[PDB]
């Protein structure tokens, strides 16, 4: 039971670390969105950055 | 402690000035300004020769 409680605590801390790590109201780790698309050209073609949910 | 200085670096990428280009442009504009003052003095001297006509 002690090892199980350690597993529960680490599993909850994993979500607490994943959800809170976000820059300027958006994140590439929490999985709230599939991708972010930053500018690459004067034309406006985006540099896609696929999100990788953690 | 990771997230705090990570966000500090993230705002630093956005707000901080590019000092090298700023120095280059600073001495560039300073050398341009004296030539602008010389062009000002020459433009003031251009009308002066009308007196020779009379």
């Amino acid at each position: 039971n002690a090892l199980k409680a350690d597993f529960e605590s680490l599993r909850d801390q994993l979500q607490k670390a994943a959800t809170n790590a976000k820059f300027n109201g958006v994140s590439l780790a929490d999985g709230s969105t599939t991708k972010l698309s930053f500018l690459a050209n004067e034309d406006g073609s985006n540099f896609t950055v696929t999100a990788q949910t953690l | 402690g990771k997230l705090q200085d990570s966000l500090d670096a993230g705002v630093g990428n956005l707000v901080d000035a590019d000092l090298a280009k700023e120095s280059a442009k600073l001495q560039s504009l300073q050398t341009k300004q004296q030539l602008g003052v010389q062009a000002l003095s020459i433009a003031n001297q251009t009308p002066q020769t009308i007196l020779s006509l009379f």
